[PDB]
This record gives C-alpha cells, structure tokens and sequence, in this order.
C-alpha cells in the first residue's frame, strides 16, 4: 500500500492525480504533515527537498524539480540562456532579452500562443504530450486543438503542424531541459523528482516559432485533465511505485553523432 | 613539532576512537605493545607522528588521547583489548552512571562531579607537551555524555587552555542506529553551548554512513563496528597531515584557515571514495578521475545534502596513494565542465590540495579492500545546512507539546535553554541562508 | 588554472589551484552549575516535604 | 546503574514474582540450588543486575518476598525454586490484609513495613551502583495493593533519586475474588500515578480472554494467567538482563518511554502464544495485548520492540519500519521516531524466536475508565465502604482518588487529540 500526502489544493492538475490515486484502491492519502510518505505533491513555494529522502524504509518521490525555477522564471531564464554556452548567446528561438509581426489565423484576422505539456520524469526521459492548444485572440474558447489546427495549416499554408512548428518546439523543449539537467536531475540522490511542465510559444509570419516563457506549475486544457493526468501517474508515478497503448507522449530523445 | 591530544567522550567517541587508534597504529608501524621498531630515536624525537604519540624510556608508544564516559562497560573494553597495553590507567576514566541520553544529566548533574578529574588527566597530558596545538573531541550529538558533558568540558577547555585549538568530529543522530527519541533535543542543547567553543566541526551522519557500508561493502545491517571502521578512515584521512610531512593543514590552526572564513559556519562537509567490499572477489581499481568526480556524489558525502544548490566557500583535496599533480588538476579540469560548483562571488573558486603518497591503510580481517588511490574531499558549503533543517524540524515537533521536557527540567536545566539553543540555531540556519542566497 | 605554492617531499605534495578569482570565565561555570543544582535540591526538598505531609 | 532490587507483594504478587524468577533462572542456566550451568556465557555477562553473588560460586536473586499472611509465601518456599531466594528475605506477618487496601496502606500494613524496608535497605548497600526497585502486585486485594503502594512511597522517600517500576495486575469481574476490587484498584492507580516511572499494566481481563479465546483452555487458572504474565515479564526484562544498546537499564527506557510524567503506564504484548513478518504482525494485534485495550481507539505515544531468537536484522527492520509506514496514522506526528526495536539473540525457553511489545498507547485510558465506571456504581451509593471507614479512612479520600484517576484519563484523551 503506497501512501501519499497533498501540500497544494489549487493545483488543478494534482487534485485531480489524487483523485486517480484514490481511485486504484492501492493509494491512501496522508494528512499533509506526516512524513511517513511514498509520494509529495508537495507545496508551490518553499518546498522543503530537505527533508525528503531521509525516511528509513521508504522510497520517497516529488513532484517538482529542485532548481527547476530557473528556467520558470522570467528573469533567471533570460540570464541562463546567454550564460548557458550550450544555449549560445547564439540561439534563434529566443527574444532579445516584441513580435511586431505574428503569425495569423483566418478568419479573424487574429493571433494567439502555443501551449506544450511536458513531463520530466525521475530517470529524466523528457516526455511531450501529444495534445496542445491555442490562446487565440478573437479580435483583430478561445482554445484551438491541434487537428484543427493542423488541419488549417493544411489548407491555409499547404503544410502539417508537425513540420512547420512542432520540430522546433521539441527542439526547444530538449534545448531548455537537457541544458539544465547537470543542475536538478535526481539520478543518484537520496529522493527523486519528476514535474510537469508548460511550454508557451509563439510563431511569426515565417512560420519560425519563439519560447516565450516556462511555467512549472501549469494548468490544463479542462477535457484533457482527464488524459493528461492519467499519463503523469502512469509513466511519473506508477514507474516507481508500480501498480498490481500507444501513449500520449512523444519521448524527446535525439543523439546525433560528431 | 607541535602536539595534538585527542579527547573522546561518551560511547560514540570512545568506540570510534578506539578504531583511529587501531588504524594509526597499523599506519605508524606501532604494535599493540606500542613498540616501534622503524622509530630510532628512543624514548623521544620531535618527527610528525609525535604530534599524537608520546615516548617511554622503555621504546612504547602511547596515544596523547584520553577516554571518558560516565560509564565503564564501554571503556572497560579498551582497558581489556587489543590495544590494552597501549594506554595508560590515567588515560581511561570513567563514572558510575551514564547520563540516560539526557543532555541536562551529562552537562549539569553528573558533568559537575566530574569535570575536574578529566580536566587533571588532561593537564597531565599538556605538562607533557613541548608545543600544545589544541585538541579534538569526539563525541555523538544524541548521547546524554556526549551531547551534555562534551560542551561542558569544551566550555572550560576554552578556560584553561584559551589560546588552543579545538576540532570537532560530532556524529549526528540517525533513527537506524539511533538509542533514543529526544537526541533532537541534545544536538541542539550541544549546538548552541558548544558553538563559540569550537573552531572547526566535522559532523558525520550516522545516516549517510550506515547507507554507504550497505550500497558498498554489501553489508546487509551494519553494526557499529563497520560503521565506525569507515568513518576512522575518513578522520584518518584529515588529521594524517598532522601525522605525516606534508605542507597543507600542518596544525589546527590551518584547519581554521583554509576551511572557515566565518567563525560559525565552521561545519565542513566530508566526503570520501572509493570504498570497496574486501568481500570483493575481482575489482578494477579506480583512477583519480572517477575518485575526484565521486567527490561530487551526494552518495559519498558524509552528510546527505545537495552542494548544487548551495554556495562553496572553501574546498580542500586530500590524496592517499598513487596520485600526482598533473592528474588531480586533468580531473578538475573535467570535473568542473560537467557539474555545477558554485563559490559565493567573494571568494576564489579554487581547490587545496595534498596528496601523501601512501595509500589508505585498511585493518587485516575489515570489510574494506585495499585500494591504490583515495581522496577525502574536505568543503564548505552552505548545503550542510539542510541537515540542521531536519534536526530543527523534529526539534520543533517535540518541543511544540514539551515532550520529555521534564527529564530535563528534573535536572536542574530550564525550559528556557530549549528556547534559547532553538533561537540560535534559527541564527544559524539564517547565516546560511545569507551566505548561500 | 594556475597552480601555486606547490611544496614536494619525500612522502607526498601539495599545492594549489585557483579556476577563477572573486568566552565565559571559570567562576562563570560553576555559578551556572550550582544554579542547576540548588533547583535539584530545591524540587527534592519540595518532595521530601510532599511525603512528610 | 547496575544492580536492580526486586519486590514482590501478596498472594498475586508472589504467585507471580515466583514464576518470574523460575522463568529467568532458567534462561541465565541457574538451578533451584543456585549454581550456574549454561553454556553460553551471555547468561552471565549482566546476571549481576538481578542476581547476587554468594559464596561457592552461587548466583542468589536480589528478591525481597513480602505478604501480611505466610500461605503464600509458604507455598513458594516449597515450590521448584523456593530454595533460592535468601530465607532472610522471607519477610511476613499473621493476620492478612482482608482484600482491604486501607489495612494494606494504613494499618496492617505499617505494621510490617519497617522491617521490609530493613530487607530492601541491606540489599541496597551492598549495590555497586543501584538503579531502581521493580514491584510486583495486584491492585485489586489488599496486601500488594495497599502496602504495595505503602512500600513504594516510603522507598521513593529513602531513594528520591532512584527507578521505580512495577508490574502491576489489574483488576476484572471476569476474574474476580471480591467486590472491592475497584476501590483498592481506584486507591491504587492515584499511589502509581505520583510515585512510579513506568507501570506495566497487565489486565487480568486481557489474560483470561487470551487463555479462552486463543489458547483455547475452556476453564484457566490463576495458574494459566500467570504463564502468559511470567513469559511478558521475561520479555520486557530482556534489554535489562542481556548486553544490548536501547532501553538497557530502567532510566534509559523511562526517557524513551514516557513524554509526560504522569503518562506512564504501558501496555504490554507477547508473541507467539513464525518468520519475522508473523511475529511483527502479533506483537501488535489486540489480541497479544495483556490490558484489554483496543490501540486502534488511541494513538502511540512511544513503543519498544523486543526481538529474540536467531534472525534477520534486516527483516526485523523492514516489518518494524513496515508497520508504521503502513499505520502511521496510530502514532503520534509530534514525536519522531517513537518506535525503537532491539533484538537478543538468547529466546525463551521452548521457543525458537518471540517478540514483546512495549507501548505506550492514548488507548490505556479504557482500562481506566473501566475501574473508574466499577468504582462509581458503588461509590455513588456508598456501599461496602464501611470496610474502609473502620479502618480510618474517610470518604474524601476515595473523592479525591476517582477525581485524580478521572483527570489521568482526561490526560491520556488531550493527547489523542494533538
Ligand atoms: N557511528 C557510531 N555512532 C554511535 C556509536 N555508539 C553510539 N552511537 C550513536 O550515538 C548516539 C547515542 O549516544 P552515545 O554515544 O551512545 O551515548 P553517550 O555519549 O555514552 O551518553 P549516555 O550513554 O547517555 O550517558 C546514537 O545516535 C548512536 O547511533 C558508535 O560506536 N559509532
Ligand atoms: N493474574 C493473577 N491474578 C491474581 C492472582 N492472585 C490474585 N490475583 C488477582 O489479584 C486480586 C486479589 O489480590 P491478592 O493478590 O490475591 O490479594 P493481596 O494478597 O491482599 O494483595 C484479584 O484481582 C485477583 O484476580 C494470580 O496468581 N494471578
Ligand atoms: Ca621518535
Ligand atoms: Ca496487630
Ligand atoms: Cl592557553
Ligand atoms: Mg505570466
Ligand atoms: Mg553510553
Ligand atoms: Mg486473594
């Protein structure tokens, strides 16, 4: 019998992952401040990685990524990308650090921004979920889902999601994460970490799309809570503490010899 | 040549000093009849290891170290043991009754009655001493003695002996091996008393220990035998500098100089590799880069904690074995390119070095194998802190509804002490904070 | 990387390699001990007195 | 901190204490006429903590027998081992206590004392370093009860700074002898509650329905109840009487085992009646428990774990650490680590392996409840308080002792509820 302890009820995401635990009869949630626990879906902020991984007896696992802000804040993201010589001061996919000249969807005449779903889990295999969506403005949901918006493209400009935008955003994505990795991951450490995270993007005229900024504390797209939060306890959780296809994630992985 | 006496208080220090003594034994050449046939200058010199023993007319070598437990069952093993004829009478003291795993017996009750005896045995060993450099202490931060007599006697200490050096090897509570339910309350008691009367502490974590003669030796539920048999190879490591020619961390002093530019944050965190089981059929020995990198494995550390997100403020390398400049600096080299070593911005991100050519000395019949090289990577880094984290949160837990609080009052100690030890360790775990930001 | 201030012997060497620049007195004690014990005296007194009544 | 003395009081307390020696005699590999015959040596390493050292090489149990009548302690002087005890330690008067605690505590029972404290006295000097006295008794009748508790207040008196510790045998209708019971228990647990460190609560109602239900004797004798009491008794002495590193003398388990002062009676349990998992599962049913007390109506506040035989210490630590990681929720979140396991590698006699439990449980508070319901119905209504009230005693004493026990388990329920 795993156990488990909530320390955040406005997570969107992980209330309803509480809900799944419950609902496999296998998991029994703790009051939040007993430390006899498998599982921490722990607090927003002041997360206390301290004290994790120091219980005798018990394989213990979080949900977020100690140090992983760096790349969620808008001030320390900017700092890591020029620092960073793996990211480059070099790198087209990011502003100076506006669009004058956004992409646009007809009719409408209008813009929007890309949102990616990504879970990092404990061995660090960076997974994409498959669905996205779109922040549309309706002036000159508003959500736009990806068949529709492949199918647009399609017609539009004569071209897939895939091609014209969703490789430069995995390559975005496994640029931001692996350039990090040496600083969070969890490989040989006393506790281990896996966290979701949403990727924001934009995509001008050229059909080149640009990072805008990373929340490593997202919410969802309200039909696909339903998915989504299966898949995070399927491959973040269920991984290490495994229960008594074709999946929903793309695994971003890419060795290219030199 | 400046000598060094050890002092080791309550079971903890008297177990883990009885195996430093064992191993320096083996790595001097000294017989248990303390004999030292490669010593020529008889019943006296001033060479390096004099620093920790002492001559006799009759050619024995006796260990500057006094033993001291309110209690003889564990004391009484060094009087009857292997090394029985090593020590001296007046080198092993010991009381009637122990202090119950209560700080405020060991330091007020039963400390009191004999405080002046041990301080006399001591004075005797410092009559002896050409050129006193100070003293290390070793103690548990969970025992009655360890925790209450130990700052007692460091606080006086600080009295008769004001201008000296005094080091700590501190081992720090772990439920896997730990006796009791309150050694939260005495680390901290010990903590905030001993704090001002220590220059430089090395706290090992009974924890990280335990874990490692598990993943390493193969050792299914290690006792305090094996735990004790690692951790004297690590203080072997830092105190050979004092024992062998060498020109890094030569006295106490330096000690100080090179690893604690602020008096409280005087907590070096140790980590040591490799560690092999002897047990070990067939092994390939490792090179000084794959020991240097170990050095950044929080699995080698001698306390569990993440230096990436902390600060470093001092680092110091020391080499046992087949090790040469030129190789030590290709591994830092790598080493720094593939991991996150962050000094605070007033600091120079650099690394002492010292290597002593003799490779680790391990006790025939141990579950250690021999090894060619190792390193003991000495660092002060604002990580260590986490640990002072998880003592303060069970601390705060008990103390919330005064669990056990009177057995300590009963003593004669006052509930004002427990908040006065916790406020000064919220300072502490602030300084930290600042320094590390 | 600079190394600096390397000293050889017979028995090993050190050196050093930079990557990148930037007390209570003795009456004090026993006072606090005998503190300590006159409230153990006094807590045995009080029982002492307890059982007498 | 070496030497203890023990204290056996009454006809339960030396019907008991008798079977606790012939028990541990054993183990140690002595024999009735007191000379060693074991073959490991542990047996003799810490037999000094119970046992003095005579002339010829004879081990002689550091017992001091007392009761306000011979018959019983007659009977054990005949019994198997009744040869070992020292006949100076025999200390008794004529005319019995009459099932009444006040003759215990007041009358008879002064009678007696001083002499019983000359015995105690004498074994105290010539102790290395003494660290408590451990009484046995009930505190339903009226010798071990009454002057049982007598006894323990004038020794708290003389050793202010000592342990004091008993095994004390609760009361039950199931297993009665008279209808005072609850007043003599009531009287009692008000002396335990000032004047010990650790109490033992070992509920005769619990023994009988162990011996019914699991055993399977369809009619036990005080006999069969004292089989399990002996077995627990050797169980929860083991860390005492054989070299180890938790709870090794009585001040060490009393810092472990009791947070608050007056929060001091535990709550004994033995198994088996094999492999580590199923001896972990037992220790800590209801059903291995010696006071009837469900811990699943409480919290633990403290627990000590005692395993014996040859096993696994790795599996030992994983169904102890299984345990609370898979009941957490009975454990107390404001005291870290409040579980502590040791293990000898000497087991009982007959027995490959066995465990005893040691706990400190909010639950208690049922078995006092108990007593205090007993002693109201009959309070209420004054009745057979006429055999106090001839003996001196007044009503308001028995007022205060109902208040006193009341707010003990007024203690035990705050604590349920931190
Ligand atoms: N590494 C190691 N830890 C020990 C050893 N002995 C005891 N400890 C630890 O020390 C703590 C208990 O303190 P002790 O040193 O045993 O007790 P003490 O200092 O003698 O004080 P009292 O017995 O209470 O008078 C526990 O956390 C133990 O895990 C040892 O030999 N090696
Ligand atoms: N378990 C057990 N309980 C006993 C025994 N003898 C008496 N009792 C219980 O103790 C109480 C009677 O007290 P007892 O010791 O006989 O009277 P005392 O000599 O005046 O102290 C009742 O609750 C009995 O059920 C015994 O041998 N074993
Ligand atoms: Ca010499
Ligand atoms: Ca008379
Ligand atoms: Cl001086
Ligand atoms: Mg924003
Ligand atoms: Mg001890
Ligand atoms: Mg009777």
């Amino acid at each position: 019998m795993y156990t488990f302890v909530v320390r955040d009820e406005n997570s969107s995401v992980y209330a309803e992952v509480s809900r799944l635990l419950l609902a496999t009869g296998q998991w029994k949630r703790l009051r939040k401040d007993n430390p006899r626990f498998n599982l921490m879906l722990g607090e927003r902020n002041r997360l206390p990685f301290g004290r994790l991984g120091h219980e005798p007896g018990l394989v213990q696992l979080v949900n977020y990524y100690r140090g992983a802000d760096k790349l969620c804040r808008k001030a320390s993201l900017v700092k890591l990308i020029k620092t960073s010589p793996e990211l480059s001061e070099s790198c087209t996919w990011f502003p100076e650090s506006y669009l004058e000249k956004p992409l646009l969807l007809e009719p409408g005449h209008r813009k929007f921004d890309i949102r990616s779903w990504v879970l990092v889990d404990h061995l660090y295999n960076i997974y994409l979920y498959r669905e996205g969506v779109l922040r549309t403005s309706s002036e000159p949901g508003n959500e736009m889902f990806f068949e529709e918006f492949n199918q647009y493209l399609m017609d539009a400009l004569n071209t897939t999601l895939e091609n014209s935008i969703l490789l430069q955003i995995k390559h975005i994505i496994r640029s931001c994460l692996m350039c990090i990795e040496p600083a969070i991951s969890t490989k040989h450490l006393h506790y281990q970490s896996f966290q979701l995270f949403g990727f924001d993007f934009m995509v001008d005229e050229e059909l080149k799309v640009w990072l805008i900024e990373v929340n490593g504390a997202p919410a969802c797209a309200q039909k696909l809570y339903a998915e989504l939060c299966q898949g995070i306890v399927d491959v973040a959780i269920s991984s290490v503490f495994p229960l008594a296809p074709t999946s929903i994630f793309i695994k971003l992985h890419h060795h290219h010899h030199h | 040549m400046r000598e060094c006496i050890s002092i080791h208080v309550g079971q903890a220090g008297v177990q883990i000093g009885n195996a430093c003594w064992e191993l320096y034994c083996l790595e001097h050449g000294i017989q248990p009849d303390g004999q030292m046939p490669s010593d020529k200058t008889i019943g006296g010199g001033d060479d390096s290891f004099n620093t920790f023993f002492s001559e006799t007319g009759a050619g024995k070598h006796v260990p500057r170290a006094v033993f001291v437990d309110l209690e003889p069952t564990v004391i009484d093993e060094v009087r009857t043991g292997t090394y029985r004829q090593l020590f001296h009478p007046e080198q092993l003291i010991t009381g009637k009754e122990d202090a119950a795993n209560n700080y405020a017996r060991g330091h007020y009750t039963i400390g009191k009655e004999i405080i002046d005896l041990v301080l006399d045995r001591i004075r005797k060993l410092a009559d002896q001493c050409t050129g006193l450099q100070g003293f290390l202490v070793f103690h548990s931060f969970g025992g009655g003695t360890g925790s209450g007599f130990t700052s007692l006697l460091m606080e006086r200490l600080s009295v008769d002996y004001g201008k000296k050096s005094k080091l700590e090897f501190s081992i720090y509570p772990a439920p896997q091996v730990s006796t009791a339910v309150v050694e939260p309350y005495n680390s901290i008691l010990t903590t905030h008393t001993t704090l001002e009367h220590s220059d430089c502490a090395f706290m090992v974590d009974n924890e990280a220990i335990y874990d490692i003669c598990r993943r390493n030796l193969d050792i299914e539920r290690p006792t305090y035998t094996n735990l004790n048999r690692l951790i004297s190879q690590i203080v072997s490591s830092i105190t050979a500098s004092l024992r062998f020619d060498g020109a890094l961390n030569v006295d106490l002093t330096e000690f100080q100089t090179n690893l604690v530019p602020y008096p409280r944050i005087h907590f070096p965190l140790a980590t040591y590799a490799p560690v092999i089981s002897a047990e070990k059929a067939y092994h390939e020995q490792l090179s000084v880069a794959e020991i240097t990198n170990a050095c950044f494995e929080p699995a080698n550390q001698m306390v569990k904690c993440d230096p990436r997100h902390g600060k470093y403020m001092a680092c110091c390398l020391l080499y046992r074995g087949d090790v040469v400049p030129k190789d030590v600096n290709a591994a830092i080299a790598t080493i720094k390119t593939k991991r996150s070593i962050q000094f605070v911005d007033w600091c120079p991100t650099g690394f002492k070095v010292g290597i002593n050519y003799q490779p680790p000395t391990v006790v025939p019949g141990g579950d250690l194998a021999k090894v060619q090289r190792a390193v003991c990577m000495l660092s002060n880094t604002t990580a260590i802190a986490e640990a002072w984290a998880r003592l303060d949160h069970k601390f705060d837990l008990m103390y919330a509804k005064r669990a056990f609080v009177h057995w300590y009052v009963g003593e004669g100690m006052e509930e004002g002490e427990f908040s006065e030890a916790r406020e000064d360790m919220a300072a502490l775990e602030k300084d930290y904070e600042e320094v590390g930001v | 990387m600079e190394v600096i201030e390397l000293n050889k012997c017979t028995s090993g060497q050190s050196f050093e390699v930079i990557l990148k620049p930037p007390d209570p007195s003795l009456e004090e004690i026993q006072k606090k001990l005998e503190a300590a014990e006159e409230r153990r005296k006094y807590q045995e007194a009080e029982l002492l007195k307890h059982l007498a009544e | 901190m070496r030497e203890i003395v023990h204290i056996q009081a009454g006809q339960c307390g030396n019907q008991i204490g008798a079977k606790f020696w012939e028990v541990i005699s054993d183990e140690h590999g002595i024999d009735p006429t007191g000379s060693y015959h074991g073959d490991s040596d542990l047996q003799l390493e810490r037999i000094n903590v119970y046992y003095n050292e005579a002339t010829g090489n004879k081990y002689v149990p550091r017992a001091i027998l007392v009761d306000l009548e011979p018959g019983t302690m007659d009977s054990v002087r005949s019994g198997p081992f009744g040869q070992i005890f020292r006949p100076d330690n025999f200390v008794f008067g004529q005319s019995g206590a009459g099932n009444n605690w006040a003759k215990g505590h007041y009358t008879e029972g002064a009678e007696l004392v001083d002499s019983v404290l000359d015995v105690v006295r004498k074994e105290s000097e010539s102790c290395d370093c003494l660290q408590g006295f451990q009484l046995t008794h009930s505190l339903g009748g009226g010798t071990g009860s009454g002057m049982g508790t007598l006894l323990i207040s004038k020794i708290r008196e003389e050793y202010p700074d000592r342990i004091m510790n008993t095994f004390s045998v609760m009361p039950s209708p199931k297993v009665s002898d008279t209808v005072v019971e609850p007043y003599n228990a009531t009287l009692s647990v008000h002396q335990l509650v000032e004047n010990t460190d650790e109490t033992y609560c070992i509920d005769n109602e619990a023994l009988y329905d162990i011996c019914f239900r699991t055993l399977k004797l369809t009619t036990p004798t005080y006999g069969d109840l004292n089989h399990l009491v002996s077995a627990t008794m050797s169980g929860v002495t083991t860390c005492l009487r054989f070299p180890g590193q938790l709870n090794a003398d009585l001040r060490k388990l009393a810092v472990n085992m009791v947070p608050f002062p007056r929060l001091h009676f535990f709550m004994p349990g033995f198994a088996p009646l094999l492999t580590v998992p199923e001896l972990t599962q037992q220790m800590f049913d209801s059903k291995n428990m010696m006071a009837a007390c469900d811990p699943r109506h409480g919290r633990y506040l403290t627990v000590a774990a005692i395993f014996r035989g040859r096993m696994s210490m790795k599996e030992v630590d994983e169904q102890m650490l299984n345990v609370q990681n898979k009941n957490s929720s009975y454990f107390v979140e404001w005291i870290p680590n409040n579980v502590k396991t040791a293990v000898c590698d000497i087991p009982p006699r007959g027995l490959k392996m066995s465990a005893t439990f040691i706990g400190n449980s909010t639950a208690i508070q049922e078995l006092f409840k108990r007593i205090s319901e007993q002693f109201t119905a009959m309070f209420r209504r004054k009745a057979f308080l006429h055999w106090y009230t001839g003996e001196g005693m007044d009503e308001m004493e028995f007022t205060e002792a109902e208040s006193n026990m009341n707010d003990l388990v007024s203690e035990y329920q705050q604590y349920q509820d931190a």
